[PDB]
Order: C-alpha cells, then structure tokens, then sequence
C-alpha cells in the first residue's frame, strides 16, 4: 500500500501564522496557539479568532439562549442536579400551547420558548452579519453569507415563517433533544407521510448529493495531491497536470467532468438546495397540502 | 390556501415543483456552462478542432486578475495556448478515432500518459506577502513538531536499493505542511521527491513510485532554494509516472 | 422628463431587459392565476356556465 | 471529441483484464474489460425493471416497482414472477456497481492517480450491500430487502423505521444523521470559501489561500487547510455512511424493540431512577 | 456616470426604442383591461 | 501478468498452444469466480451469520402490507 | 418604432431565438394542459361525449 | 453599443426576416383563435 | 466457415481467452443458479 | 434641505436603485395581498357581490 | 418570406438538426402519451372492444 | 458578425433547400397521418 | 466622502433625474389613493 | 449639542444608513401588524364597522 | 428530395448510427413491451389461452 | 465621582456604542411588550375599554 | 483622528443633512401621530 | 459544406448503402405490421 | 446489398463486433427471461408439470 | 488599547454624556406622564 | 475521408465475406431453434 | 483582559437582572403590576 | 494482411486450429453431460 | 489607575442596589 495522504507523515510548526491585514482591525484578535493533535488531519494552529461586535453580540444572546434553555430544564429538573443529568434528553421547551395563537404566552406556557426564540434569532442574525463582515474586509466574495443565507432560510421557516402562516407558535419546534426528534417525526404524521412532499424528495436528493459529491471531490483532490491538487487556487490561475487528471478522471467516467474552480459551483448549489428546497417544502406543508399522500395520489406517484 | 386550484388539480404546491424544474433547468445549464472554460474547443486525434462541440455554448470569457497584475482571461485562446504541450512524443496506435497513443521512446522522459506535466508559468508559487510559497526548512525557521523526522534517512527505491539520503525538507509556509523532501543522491545531486509519494519509516524513507536507476533523470530546479510551478509539475509527473513505466 | 435616458449609463441594458422581461413575464403569471384561483374570474369557468358546456 | 489537453493521457495501458482487447474509448467514455461488463448489467437491469413495469401493468415510471420475494420465500432463489425479478436486478445491480469501482481504477491507473474515488465508492456499495444482501440474509429473507422503485421504496424505508417506533432514537442513526448534516455543511463552507477567494470583490485581485485561512480563523478560529478539507470532507461523507449501514445492521438483528425504550438504560441506572421530578419521575 | 460605457448618445437612442417599446406595451394593456371592464368589471 | 502469459507462436507445439489456450481460459475462469465467491460468500456468510442471532431477528414483521 | 431592428445590437440573436423559442413551446404546453384540465375544454373529452366513445 | 458585433445593416437584415417569421406565426395563431372561437367560444 | 480464422487478426487471442473463460464460467453459473428456481431441477 | 444629493457619495447607485427596486415591489405586493385578504377591501370578491358573479 | 435561409448563417446546422430531431421525438411520444391515457383514443383499448379479444 | 457558423449565403440557400424538403416530406407524412386518424376517430 | 468614484457633478445630476422620477411615483401615488379613497374609504 | 457630528468620524456612514434603513422600516412594520392584530385599532375593520361592508 | 445524401456533409456517420441503433432497439423494445403489458396484445397470454397452456 | 472619563481610552467606541444600541433597544422592546401582555397595562386595551371602541 | 476616512468638514456636511432628513422624518411622524389621535386616540 | 470531412461522391455512396439498408428495414417492418394486422387487427 | 461491405469503411470491426457480441447475449438473455417469467412458457415448470417432479 | 489620544478622549466622554443626559431626561419625563396617567405604584 | 477504419475495399470485402458467413449461419440455427419450439409449444 | 472582563461581568449582571425581575412576574406575590391592578381598579 | 494483432495469418489458422479442436472437445462433454440430465430428468 | 476607576463605579452601583432593596421593604417587605 502506499501513501493515502489521509494523515500527514511529518508536523513542521514554526510561528503560529497572525493573518492578512486587508481591512481587519487585527487588534480584535485573540492570540494564536498550536495544538498538535489537530495537525495530523489538517492545520495544527488554533486562533486567532476575530471579536468585533457582530460576534460578541452574537455570543452573548446564543449564551443567552443556550441558558435560557437551560435554566428552564433546571425548573423541570425541580432544581436537582441530579434529576436534570437523568433527563437532560427528555427536557423539552416546548412553544405555547394553540389557544393563544401569535399572542404573548405566559411565562410558564411557551414564553420563556418565545423569549428563548427571540435570543436564537438576534444570535443567528448577528451571526450572519459576521460571516458577511469577515469576508467583506478581506475582499472576498460573499458566498459564504448567501449560503448560510440558505440554511437561515429552513431555520426561519421552521420556527418563524411557517408559525405566522399557520396562526400560531405552537406548531414551531420544542427545544429539546428527544422533543425537537418528536416533533420531526409529528410533522410527517400529521402531514400525511412526508416522504410524498416532493421538496422533501428533492431536498434528500440534494443531501445525498451532498455527501456523495464531497466525496467525489474529497477523494478526487486526495488523488492528485501528488502533483498539488489541494493547492486549488494555484490551479484555477494556472492550471497544471492535477487539474488535468482530474478533469480526464471524470470525462472518463462519467463521460462530462468539472473544472477546479467550477466544481465548487456544483458544491455550493448541491448544499445550498438540501435548505431551499427543505424550506419550501415546509412552508408549503399545512399552508397549501396537509395530507401529501393524498395529494401524491392526486397527481400520480401515488398509487389509488 | 389548501384545496385551491388555479386549473384542474394544479395548486400551488404544483406551481412550487413546476417552477423549481424550470430553476433547476438553468442552474444546470449555468453549471455546466461554468465548467466549459477550460479544455475547450474539443479536438479530435489529429489534433484539429472537433466538429462535434456538445449542446451547452462556451461561456464568456472571465478574468481572473492576480497579485502581479497578469489578468488571466478564461476561457481564451492566448491560456489555453500557455499551457498546451508541443512535440509530443505520441503516435496514433489506429486510424480509427476513440484509441490510444502510443508513445514513441521514453514516456517517463518525453512526459506523456501518467508521467504528463503542463507548462505552468515558470515561477515560483507566491504567498499573499509575496515570499515563495514553498520554501526550504533551512531557509525558514521551523521544527519538526511530530511524527518522524526524515533528515539523513537513507532513501530505498523500489528495486529495494539505496539511493541517497534525505538532507532536507521543503515545507509550505502559508499551510505549515510538507511538501518535498530534498534527497542527496550518490553522485551528490540534490533532487526534489513529493511527499505524497513517499513513505517514511522508522528508519528510512522508501519511494516505491520509480526504481534506482530513475533517481537520477529526475528533474532538476534551476535554482537551489526555489521551486518552480513547472518544476513541481515536471517533477511530480515523473516520480507519478512511474507506477506504470518503471520497470514494466 | 428629458434625462430619464442617462438609466442605462448606470445599468447594463442587457442586464435591466433580462430581469425587466422575467418580472413582467412572471408577474403576468401571477395575475393571470389569482384570476383563475377565483371562480368568479375564471373565464373558463364562466364560459362553462354561459354557453353550458359539460365540465364534468 | 477530445479535451485540449486530453491527447496526452491517452495512452495504452492501465487495464486490470483483457489488457488492450477493450482499451479504448467510446466518445469520451473510457471502455473496458468493466466497461464492457458495466454495459451489460446496466442495460440488462434496465431492460428488466421496464420488463417489470410491463408485468406490473402500468408504464408511469413513478409507479413502477419491483418488489422481492415474499418474507416466506426465505433464501430460496424465487420463482420470476413471484419477487424472483427483484434477485435478478440485484445481481445486475450489483455487477453494474462493482464493475463500475474495477473501471474507475483502470482509469485511476491509466492517468497515474490515487485510488480513493474507487475506494470511496465501495462504501457507497457496501451500503447498498447491507440493505438488499447482508440485513435480509441475518433476518432470514430477500423480503426484508427495499423494493426498486421511485416512491415505493420510501414506503419500505417508512414501515422498515416504524417497525422499532421512531427510527430517530437508533444511536448510530443520530450518528449517521449528524455525519450527513455536517457533511453538507461542509460542502457548502468549501464551495462558498473557494469561490470567495476566486471571485473577490470587484477590483480587488484573486484571493490567495493565505485569505482563506484568515478568513475562517476570524470567523471561526480555527482552519483545516486546503489539504485538510479534502481529507474531512472525504472522511465526514464516508462515515456518514459507514454508521448508516451500522444502524440498519443491528435494527432487526441484534435490536428488536422500539428504539425510544433503548434510552432508558441511562434512566434506569440505580442511583437516580427511583428520585422523583422530572420527565421520568 | 459611465458604469456600462455608453457615449451619451447610444443611450438617446437606447431610451428612445426602449420608450416606444414600453408606449407599446402600455396601449396594449390599457386596450386590454377596457376590454375586460366592459366584458366584466371589477369595480 | 503471472497467469496471462503470452505464448510463443513462431516456436512452439500444437500441444504447447493447446495447454496454453487451457491455461488462459482457467485464469479467465478463476477471475469469474471471484465475484461468484464473494456474492456467495456474502449470501451464505450474512445468512449463515443470522443463524447466530437472538432468535428474534427471523421474525422481524414484513416491511410490505 | 422604425427604430426596434437595434435589439440585435444588443442581445446576441443566437441567444434570444433559443430562449424565445424555449419560452413559446413552454408556452404554448402550458396553455394546451391548462385546457386539457378543464374538462369543458378538453377537446377529448369533448369528442367523447359527441361521438360516445365510452372511454 | 454593438456589445454583439453586428454591423448595423446585419441588423436590418436579421430584423427583416425576425418580423416575417413574427408576421407568420401570428397570422396562424389569430386563424387559430378564430377557429376555436367559433367552435367552442370562451367568451 | 473455413475462414473464420482470420477472427485472431482482428482480437489478439491471448486476451480473448481470459474474457471467454470469464463468460463460459459466469454462464455454468447462471444457468445453475437458474435451476434452482424450480424445486424439480433444484439438485441440492 | 438641498444637500441630500449627497447620498450618492456615499451610496452606489446601482446597489441603491435594485435594494429600492425589490423593497418598492415586496412592499406593493405585501399591501395587495393584505388588501386581497381581508374579505372587506378583496376588489375582486366586492365586485362579485355587486355584479352577482356565481363565484361557485 | 423568401428570405429564411439566413437562419442557417446564425445557427449551426449541426445543432440545429440535433436539438429538432430530439424535439420532434420527444414531442410525438407526448402526444402519444397523451393518446393512450385517454381510455377514448387508446387504440389498443379501443381495438380490444371492437374485436372483443381480452378485456382483461 | 453576422456569419457565425461560417457558411456562405451560396452554401446556406443550398442547405435550406434540402432542408425544406424534408420539412415538406415530414409535414404531408402528418397531413396524411391526420387526415387518416380524423376519418377513423374523429376529435372534433 | 466619494466612496463611490462620483464627482460633485455627476452625483448632482444624478440626484436630480431621481427626484423627477420620485416625484411622478409620488404623484401617481397619491392619486392612486384619492381613487381608493372615493370608491371604498378606509377612514 | 453642538458637537454631535463627530459621530461621523467613529462610525462608517454607509453601515449606519444601512442598519438604521432596515431599522426604521422593521420598526414601522412591527407596530403596523400590531395594530392590525387588535380590532379596535384595525383600521381596515373600522371602515367595514363605520360604512359597513362585509361584517362577517 | 434526392439531395438528402448531404445529410452526411453534416452528421458523422459514426455518431448517426451508434445514435440510430440505440434509438431503434430502445423504441423496438419499448414497443413490444408495451403490447406485452396489455394482455389483449400479449401474444404469449394469446397462446395459452388458445392452445390451453395453463 | 469624576475620573470616568478614562474608560474611552480602553474600549473601542464604535462597539461601545453598538452595544448600547442593541441592549437599550432589546430592554425598551422587552418592557413594552410585557405591558402589552398585561391587560391592565395595556394602553390599546385601556383605550378601548375607555373609548368603546369594538371590545373583540 | 478619522476612523472610518472622514475629514472633520465631511462630517459636518454628513451630520448637517442627516439631521435634516432626520428633522423631516420626525415632522411627518408627529404629524401622523397627530392624526391618529384625533382621529382615534389611544389614551 | 462538409462538416464531416466527406466529399460530394462520397455522401453519395454512404446514402446509397443507407438507403439500401433502409429500405430492407422498412419492408421487412411493413410485412411485419401486415402479418400482425392479419393476425390481430389493431383497428 | 452488394455494397454493404462499405461498412467496414466506417465502422472499426473491433468495436463493433464487441458491441455486437454484448447485445446478442443481452437480448437472448431478456428473451430467455422473459419466457421464464411467464409460466405458461416456462420450459422448467412446464417440464415440471408434464412429468411430475414436485409441482410446487 | 483605543488608540485615542487624552485630548481626543476628552470630547468623546462629553458627548457621550451629552446624549446620554438628554436620552435619561426623555426617560423622566415619560415616567411622570405615566405616573399620572396609569401609576403602577 | 471515407476511409475512417483504415482498410481498403479489398480488406473490407474480405471481412465482409467472413462476417456474412458467421451471421448465415447464426441466423440458420435461429431459424432451426425457432422451428422446433414453434412444434413443441406453439406461441401463435 | 483590561477591556474584556468589563464585558463579561457586566452581562453577568444583565442575565441575572432581567431573570430575577421576570420571575418575580411570575409569582403573583411579587407582582407589583397585578398589586396596582387591584389598588387602583385596573 | 489485416492483423489488428500482429499475428501472421499462418499463426492465426494454428492457434484456430488448435482452439476448434478444444471447443469440439467442450462441447462434446458438454452434450455428453446433457444426455446425462436429459435420461435422467428430461426437460421436454 | 484601571481599577481605581472600576471600584470607584462598581461601588456606587452597589451602594444604589442597596438601597433599592431597602426601598422595596418601605413599599412592600418579605422578610
Ligand atoms: C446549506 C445548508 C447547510 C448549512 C450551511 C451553513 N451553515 C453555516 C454556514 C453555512 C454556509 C455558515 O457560514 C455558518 C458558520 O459560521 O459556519 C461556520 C453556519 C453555521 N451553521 C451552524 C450550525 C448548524 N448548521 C446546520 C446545517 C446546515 N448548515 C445545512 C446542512 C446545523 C444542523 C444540521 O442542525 C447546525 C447545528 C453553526 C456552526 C454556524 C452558525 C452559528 C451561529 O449562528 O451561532 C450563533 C452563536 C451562538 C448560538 C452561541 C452559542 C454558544 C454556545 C451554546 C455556548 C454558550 C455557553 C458557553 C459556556 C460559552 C460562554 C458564553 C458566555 C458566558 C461568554
Ligand atoms: C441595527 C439593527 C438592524 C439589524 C441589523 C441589520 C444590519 C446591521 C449592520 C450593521 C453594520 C455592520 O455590519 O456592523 C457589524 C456588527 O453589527 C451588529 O453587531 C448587529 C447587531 C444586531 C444584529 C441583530 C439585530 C436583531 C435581529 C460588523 O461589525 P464588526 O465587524 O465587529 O466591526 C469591525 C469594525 O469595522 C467596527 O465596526
Ligand atoms: C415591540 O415594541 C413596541 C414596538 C410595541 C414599542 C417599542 C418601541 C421602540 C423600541 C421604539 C424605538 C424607537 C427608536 C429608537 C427610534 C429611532 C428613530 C430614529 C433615530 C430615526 C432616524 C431617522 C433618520 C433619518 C430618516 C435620516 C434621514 C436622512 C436623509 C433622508 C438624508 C440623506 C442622508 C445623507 C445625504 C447623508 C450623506 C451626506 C454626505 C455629505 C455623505
Ligand atoms: C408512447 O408512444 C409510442 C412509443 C407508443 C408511439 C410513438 C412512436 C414514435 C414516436 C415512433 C418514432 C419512430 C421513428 C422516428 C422511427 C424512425 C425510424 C428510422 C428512421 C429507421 C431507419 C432505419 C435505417 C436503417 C435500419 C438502415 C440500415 C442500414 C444498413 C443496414 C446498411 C448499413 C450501412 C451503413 C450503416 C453505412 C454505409 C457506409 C458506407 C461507407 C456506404
């Protein structure tokens, strides 16, 4: 057997790299250190972090959703330490209960989840922000923020959107590991099987894609790291034999094959539909068809 | 808005899947067209432009501008013609179109088949701060932080016979990786092997891609302290192409 | 009234008459359907009744 | 119709079997010993799910199915009308798939490439393997096996997962879901990432990996690197799949209840469970 | 004020067609929506 | 390869040619019989492994109303 | 209005026919299975009922 | 301007022909609306 | 008939015995395995 | 109030007129559509009642 | 309208032929489609009532 | 740039005469095809 | 200032042309509304 | 008071217009929705109570 | 009419007629299935039900 | 009482003042809206009660 | 001192018409709030 | 002209033969439509 | 017919006598299948049936 | 840690607290006009 | 270049004659194979 | 961390402030909304 | 003359030769073994 | 002196907390 490239043979580390000063106000950052466990699969070098203020707001209202999570489960706990780490999985903060629609539920009947929903929202978009403010000072394109953009779109759906179309929060989702499992496998049943929804279909064809597309990638790259495949940038400004054996790897096979820079197009739209496509099929679910085994049937692909 | 039919049992979940075909239809037309910018127009064996070219059109030129202002345009004549390859050293084994070339003398030598390289731009790859991306260990103060040190292992080829000793290492500034290991022959050359073809054991460092008597056509840097785009594209094809044309 | 050319020095006219043409296109959609969705509008359901065709 | 630069790598040699009998090219597919078997099984499998269809009945391809043999049939090789046209599928599946692995590494080793697309394709085989070959066989039967079409075998995956309650509460399935879930989410922070530093901000020059670097080290603080990516996103995908077919593996043949009654364990321990509060009381 | 590059006089002649095309469409759909309030109003 | 030599036309036997002949058709039937072992080996192999199972794995409800 | 043969001086024709002509067949699909869902104006159906062909 | 390259005679002349092709697929599409008109009227 | 020697001008005899005895041996099976179908032929 | 041209220095205008462009039209659809459901101000069902359209 | 051989300097012939024999055959399969999903003009389902063969 | 696949105007009056043939030869097959059909099974 | 590469001038003008046509938007508008306001007043 | 406009000097006025663009316009929707949610300050179910259109 | 030979001056004939034979047999094939479907024009349940096949 | 002032030689203004922006605005909607919940406090709700508004 | 690029005299211009277009928004805002109580008071 | 690489004469010979093939073909299908109408009319 | 070797001209015998080798066996082996999938033209249970061996 | 000089600073704290009074001073004087309208105390 | 294979027309004459020959009689056993089943277990 | 740790504590602060005065809501006894609800005749 | 594979056309009537004397070897056994199936469970 | 200032004004904020709770016993007291 030869050489897999899957570790690295030998750990070379000298100073810890600080970064690029574009436009970053590098006093932001934090030191950096090197933590050699990590460099045996890919860098050895943890930090520097940038804080500015998109992520220090950011992390103080995800802390503060994190706690009120789980300040809530120490109440259901009845304030025993050792009852909360017995049901730690089965703590759920559930949303208010339908008979109070859009309204402001009691503090005891969903409105710590409304309060605790209200700190997720602010803490993913300041989130967001940062993901656009940290591409935008080192002049690089805002893909990155258009594609979390993307998994933003399913998150909203799920806890913000869908609610207001439905009339109320109590069809949002729980906060809680079995609970949130609970309330997945509830909105297939009470939706008719959504396996039939055909943005579900379409959102597991873009996962799977997913998956076997970074792995035709992943291992594409690993197999023509003898002649720098990795170095993927070099290769889009001058292509060289990695890029070319690559390209013929996949002509050969498939009979049509990618470029370096342009199968990253494939990777960024195949990830970016598994949530467009989850996040219509979610709206679209209850709003416009609340049984989609029936409503297959109606239109084929479903036998009668 | 359950139950409501524009016409007959299209809804508006049926206008949603309708239209997402109709969006799924360009993106992969924009797709494919994004992928037609390099290798193209097709050609046929003989070395002339295809007529058959595909159902998707060649997208607009592009340009990607670098740090020394080169501007590359793509897809283009002038790029494609940088890194085409001239006086192959290939012959058609038939007349017939879809059949192999078969190399006429030393593949390895001639770079052709799995021992091809591109003509890359003859300089050395460049980092952001503009110093060479990769860089000798002796030129740089680094340390081999884990795993094996390879430095004065004996090199054992793949005839099993010892060809020199490592004397160097050429690590990635930017990555803080290894890239080559600089190898001190016999006959006191210095040749460049990349570390993805190289396997360093507790006592040795074997190169199972090419034999003894390989070690010394392998291709040299011009400078001693700097590697070329080129060079590690005419390097890494011989040491690859040896898996098929080292003994047999 | 008299400068409203100087539009296409800030935006390509390939650019404006592709996004311009999906809009009207797709909004034409959208019209023509919400008049369908309503029984009252829908002409071919007002044909129906008026010339009493089938529509089984 | 070949590439610009194509001419160079087609060269003879490379072949596992029949050595320069099929080395050649059909267009720009590359024909083999395992091309000429991958023609075969292919175009028999499809020939024999539209033969299916046409015993079936109907011709919408969202309706077509081919189901197994009978849970009662056992092992036994089944009669063609009687589920034995699933079996016969299977084996032109699988010689399609394997001899599609054995093609891409005569192609691997025509262009002078690691093995790891062959290799990684395994796992996605090998999946496949568990789920109409190894899971049934433990359980007695080609019946347990998923049917071969469009939307009938998400009713298979539906009443196979509903067999132990909600399937969510399978530990390896959590695992594999998590895997696939980071899985894309890395593919879209790589494409995103790449195609940030290849195409900046208007007048700004092609972004340097150094960019890609301090990109995620402010964002996130950490980096795996150009050459770490690959490695994990090769890794995530191929476990992601890996502990799926572990979760399929032990449903049915070493676990056999619900799957939320599994939990309890953790709950059950004596030194908490009699405490009362809480979910459990 | 030169994003696209035209030279003050293309765009004269690039507004011109584009307003005739657009007086175009307009009648059209004035004639259009007369049609249909005499066929059935909305108001 | 090891099993796929070529042979000697110009010099050699009928009987030769005839054994070589035999011989390339035995390695050409050893290669059809790795795949037949290793899907026999998985069919006899998962099912002879289920056999050791808790009895219950052979009576899982159909997945097929 | 003498003046509309200048969109080929901006729109490249080989790109605008492909696209019109994608667009009329899109078209005129859609407005023929819009009358086929209707049943008052499905022209078989109607030649059903004419002709009595049971269907 | 000119971004396709076309002269502007070229123009004229690709144009000329868009319009009777125009010319004559509108003429079978009114034939083709007067006849289901008369054979089954919408209005 | 008596010219269908000139087939070893066309594939190269030393690969096509690998391929036939890779077919003569898969079809044996096939058609074994065939038998089983039907319990009157099924021998074991 | 004469000094807002200065907007432009700061703000591109291409980057403008499309932000103002989409927020102009979501924010007309958003009031069409609110308008369209409540029963009161919907045009079309008021015009039904008044012209005894069927809307079956 | 003598005037449409042009077509031919813009278009390559090749393409074209391809992209309308594709075209023409997908497009007769659909109305054949459509044919035999209708239980009216099925030919075949038509043929067995007339000649009474299976009905089955 | 209005020769973009390069043939003549000699060359493409030559094309387009073969090609309206068989445009011709396809429609009176469909006439013939219709007329056909319109007698057996009339959909009007 | 000038972040954008505008002049004084050419900012200016730009404003200008954006008022006129602000300024149309407004005045259909409004008159859109007095429309409303006659046929089915919300106040 | 008369040195407020060193504001300028601290923060970027292309991110401040932004932020507070977005701002006033989530603002003013909020408190919109809000009075439509109660009927008493609905004012499109006041007009339907005071000239009387629908009540239903 | 007698000038469609040119058809070659455009096609490769190789390309037509890997084209060709796969649309043939694909078309054959589809054709033959789907009178197989149908029992009325399924000629073997023809035959057993002629000839008492069972 | 009155060495405050060195406090903005640490801390970078702008994140100060971005800070205060985002507590203060969260505090001030967080107060109203539990006053909305409140029936007592709710000034819509007084209002109609006072007014006679719709009482729905 | 500029953090952001700002000459002193640019930030008196910048902040001058802000406050103008903060003055004018404001006017409109207790105007309309003017309105709606009278109108319909909530106190 | 001649996309392929064909000459005049020797289209001419590959449609002679294609024909010829064609022709075979068609009359071995028309036989087999009459053979299955005989047997079992579709009509 | 007596120009038919002219065939050979254009297509390499090699692949077409592999391409030709994979479909005979593909179909004869479809055609062998599809006779055993139906039982009535199933020669093993015919013969099963003629004899008696186990008929089940 | 700023970067701004004793000087610069100085004017930075008076406008803060500049508009930091007035934003307390609107704050009073809406506590009173609730007082009197709807006290909670 | 109708001369795509490389052959000349005598050695397509003599591939012909040979491909003929092996499908004459493939053909003739098809038709042998055919007429027995045909008396065996008719399909008409 | 001379501009960090201020931060830190001061959210700290905030947490703790904004949920104990919040739970004192909740408990009917410690409302001092619902005690001028009854006093006044809310 | 052809020789795709750069066999003579005196090797390839040899090893032609050689390989039909093999294959009427096989196929004897092989209608030997049938008669074995077809006496002891015919399939007609 | 940092820590001047900070205990300076982290002492007024107790000192007004302080009283804060004495004032909510005045009002209304639980102990
Ligand atoms: C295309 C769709 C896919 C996708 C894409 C995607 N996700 C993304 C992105 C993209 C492109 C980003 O750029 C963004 C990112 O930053 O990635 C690194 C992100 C991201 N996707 C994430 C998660 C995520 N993505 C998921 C899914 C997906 N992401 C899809 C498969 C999921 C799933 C499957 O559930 C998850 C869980 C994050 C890693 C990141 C966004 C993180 C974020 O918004 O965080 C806000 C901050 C917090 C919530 C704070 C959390 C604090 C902790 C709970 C600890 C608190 C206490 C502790 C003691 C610390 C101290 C606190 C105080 C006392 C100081
Ligand atoms: C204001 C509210 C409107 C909602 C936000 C819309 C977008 C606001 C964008 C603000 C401008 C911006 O983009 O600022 C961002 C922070 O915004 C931030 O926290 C925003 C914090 C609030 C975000 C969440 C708001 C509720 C949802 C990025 O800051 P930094 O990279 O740390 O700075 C580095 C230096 O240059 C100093 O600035
Ligand atoms: C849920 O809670 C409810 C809603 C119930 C109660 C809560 C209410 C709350 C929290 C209310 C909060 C309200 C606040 C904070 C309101 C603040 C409003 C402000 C500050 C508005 C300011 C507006 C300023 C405007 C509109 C300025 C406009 C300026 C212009 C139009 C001029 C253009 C600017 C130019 C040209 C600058 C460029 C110049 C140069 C030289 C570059
Ligand atoms: C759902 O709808 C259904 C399927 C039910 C109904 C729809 C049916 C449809 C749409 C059917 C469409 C049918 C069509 C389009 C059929 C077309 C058939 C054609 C064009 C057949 C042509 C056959 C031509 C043949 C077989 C030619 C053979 C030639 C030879 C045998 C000679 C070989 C010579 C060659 C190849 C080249 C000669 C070379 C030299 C150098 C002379």
């Amino acid at each position: 057997a030869e050489y897999q490239n899957f570790f690295n043979q030998v750990q070379v580390a000298g100073a810890p790299e600080m970064g690029l000063k574009e436009d970053v106000d590098t006093y932001e950052r934090t030191p950096a250190g090197m933590l050699s466990i990590l460099g045996w699969m890919g860098n050895a070098q943890i930090g520097p972090i940038y804080l500015g203020i998109a992520g220090t707001v950011s992390l103080v209202f995800g802390a503060a959703w994190f706690f009120t999570i789980g300040v809530w489960y120490w109440y259901q706990a009845g304030f025993d330490p050792f009852i909360f780490m017995r049901d730690l999985f089965f703590f759920s903060l559930e949303p208010p209960p339908a008979e109070y629609g859009l309204a402001l539920a009691p503090l005891k009947q969903g409105g710590v989840w409304q309060i605790a929903s209200l700190f997720m929202a602010i803490s993913v978009i300041a989130w967001w922000v940062r993901v656009y403010t940290r591409a935008d000072q080192l002049g690089m394109g805002k893909h990155m923020a258009w594609a979390f953009l993307s998994a933003i779109w399913l998150w909203s759906v799920l806890g913000f959107w869908r609610p207001i179309l439905m009339g109320s929060w109590s069809v949002g989702v729980p906060y809680g590991i079995f609970s949130h499992l609970d309330w997945t496998n509830q909105f297939s049943l009470d939706h008719g099987n959504l396996f039939y929804n055909p943005f579900h279909g379409l959102s597991i064809a873009a996962l799977y894609g997913s998956a076997l597309l970074f792995a035709m990638h992943g291992a594409t790259i690993l197999a023509v790291t003898r002649f720098g495949g990795e170095r993927e940038l070099e290769q889009i400004a001058d292509r060289g034999t990695a890029s070319e054996r690559a390209a013929l790897f996949w002509r050969w096979t498939m009979g049509f094959n990618a470029t370096m820079e342009g199968i990253h197009r494939w990777a960024i739209w195949m990830a970016v539909m598994v949530t467009l496509t989850g996040g219509i099929g979610i709206l679209l679910s209850g709003t416009v068809v609340d049984n989609w085994y029936v409503w297959a049937q109606v239109h084929g692909y479903a036998p009668v | 808005m359950v139950g409501v039919n524009f016409f007959g049992d299209f809804d508006l979940a049926s206008l949603a899947i309708w239209s997402f075909w109709a969006f799924l239809a360009y993106l992969i037309y924009y797709l494919q067209t994004e992928n037609m910018r390099e290798g193209y127009p097709l050609e046929n064996d003989d070395g002339l432009p295809s007529a058959n070219q595909g159902p998707f059109p060649v997208p607009s030129p592009k340009t990607f501008e670098l740090a020394d202002g080169r501007k590359i345009v793509v897809p283009s004549v002038e790029n494609e013609e940088a890194h085409r390859r001239t006086d192959l050293a290939l012959e058609r084994t038939s007349v017939n179109e879809g059949y192999p070339f078969r190399p006429t003398g030393n593949p390895m030598l001639d770079g052709v088949g799995p021992a091809s390289w591109v003509p890359r731009r003859d300089e050395p790859e460049v980092d952001a701060h503009g110093h060479n991306k990769i860089q000798p260990m002796r030129k740089t103060e680094m340390t081999v932080s884990a795993g094996r040190d390879p430095r004065g292992m004996p090199v054992q080829a793949g005839d099993t016979e010892v060809v020199g000793k490592i004397v160097d290492m050429w690590v990635d500034i930017p990555e803080q990786l290894v890239r080559y290991l600089e190898v001190e022959l016999n006959s006191g050359k210095k040749k460049l092997l990349p570390m993805t073809m190289l396997k360093i054991w507790s006592d040795r460092v074997r190169v199972n891609a090419i034999t003894s008597d390989l070690f010394d056509t392998i291709p040299d840097i011009k400078s001693p302290d700097v590697v070329t785009k080129l060079e590690e594209d005419k390097i890494s094809a011989y040491v690859a192409g040896g898996y098929m044309y080292a003994k047999g | 009234m008299s400068k409203f050319y100087k539009i296409w020095l800030v935006f390509d006219p390939r650019r404006v008459f592709v996004a311009q043409g999906v809009f009207l296109f797709l909004l034409a959609v959208l019209i023509h359907l919400i008049l369908l969705s309503t029984p009252a509008f829908n002409w071919l359901t007002v044909a129906t009744a008026k010339h009493g065709y089938v529509a089984a | 119709a070949l590439l610009s630069f194509e001419r160079k790598y087609r060269v003879p040699g490379g072949t596992l079997i029949g050595g320069s009998l099929f080395d050649f090219w059909v267009g720009p597919f590359y024909v083999g010993f395992f091309g000429v078997t991958t023609i075969f099984f292919a175009t028999l499998g499809f020939l024999l799910i539209l033969w299916g269809a046409a015993m079936q009945g109907t011709w919408n391809p969202q309706l077509i199915s081919i189901f197994p043999p009978p849970v009662e049939n056992g092992l036994n090789v089944a009669a063609l009308d009687k589920g034995g046209l699933w079996q016969v599928i299977t084996v032109c599946a699988t010689g399609a798939f394997c001899s599609w692995a054995l093609r891409e590494v005569e192609i691997c080793r025509k262009l002078g490439i690691g093995f790891h697309i062959p290799v990684a394709f395994s796992m996605a085989i090998f999946a496949y393997l568990v789920l109409v070959v190894i899971r049934p066989m433990m359980m007695g039967s080609w019946g347990y096996a998923f049917p071969y079409g469009i939307w009938t075998h998400l009713d298979w995956v539906s009443n196979t997962g509903y067999t132990y309650g909600n399937f969510h509460y399978n530990p390896f399935h959590m695992l594999g879901i998590s895997l696939f879930f980071t899985t894309a989410w890395a593919l879209a922070m790589h494409g995103a990432l790449v195609l940030s530093a290849a195409n900046p901000v208007k007048g700004k020059t092609m972004r340097t990996p150094d960019h890609e670097d301090t990109y995620f080290r402010d964002l996130m603080g950490y980096s795996v690197g150009t050459l770490g990516i690959h490695r994990l996103g090769l890794l995530l995908a191929l476990n992601a799949v890996f502990w799926s077919a572990m979760c399929m593996l032990v449903s049915g043949t070493i676990y056999f209840d619900l799957w939320s009654d599994w939990w309890y364990w953790w709950v059950n321990m004596p030194f908490w469970v009699d405490m009362a509060g809480g979910i459990n009381g | 004020l030169s994003f696209t590059g035209l030279t003050d006089e293309q765009a004269q002649e690039l507004h011109a067609v584009y307003m005739s095309g657009l007086s175009a469409f307009i009648a059209v759909a004035v004639l259009a929506h007369l049609a249909v309030m005499i066929w059935r109003p909305w108001f | 390869s090891m099993f796929d030599k070529p042979f000697d036309y110009e010099n050699g036997s009928k009987f030769a040619m005839g054994i070589w002949i035999g011989r390339q058709m035995a390695y050409g039937a050893f290669l059809g019989s790795i795949p037949f072992l290793f899907g026999l080996g998985l069919v006899l192999g998962s099912y002879g492994l289920g056999l050791m199972l808790p009895e219950r794995a052979h009576q899982a409800p159909s997945p097929y109303t």
